[PDB]
């Protein structure tokens, strides 16, 4: 149950 | 032409989202129903609550549990896919 | 200019969607810093756990806790913006 | 909680 956040982004 | 991105998730699911995309993508047009696809097959085989985005254009920022997330290229699309609740 | 396309919130936090997602795209020009800024001030202001995805091309399907959802575009970009977890 | 599933498409 660790959350972890991220970002993503196309081109 | 799966192109991983970003990865948090074992190397069999992994395998499992691209594989469930790329049947996607021969299925539907619009990336809407794509989107709806894996996120529908992955609550049932792997538990909700899953998200899946589809697209061209765009930027997130978001949560997910711990090795319960991908971000890809199937092609010229983008594929987000992470499970989070 | 914010057309409100699809939404499962209050009015007032509606309200608040736009103007954090204004200041975002006054302050930032890459999708992700936009969207990482909006996730980021509504997991502080209301609770985790919201995710943000901002773009001109992308369908999604998702699942959102009553009353947390919103999806509308702001000038061409589009933006999603939904508690989950 | 609720939770509901919804679908988005750009145009």
């Amino acid at each position: 149950v660790g959350m972890h956040s991220k970002g993503t982004q196309t081109a | 032409k799966a192109v991983i991105k970003n990865a948090d998730m074992s190397e069999e699911m992994q395998q499992d989202s691209v594989e469930c995309a790329t049947q996607a993508l021969e299925k539907y047009n619009i990336e809407k129903d794509i989107a709806a696809h894996i996120k529908k097959e992955f609550d049932k085989k792997y538990n909700p609550t899953w998200h899946c985005i589809v697209g061209r254009n765009f930027g997130s920022y978001v949560t997910h549990e711990t090795k319960h997330f991908i971000y890809f290229y199937l092609g010229q699309v983008a594929i987000l896919l992470f499970k989070s609740g």
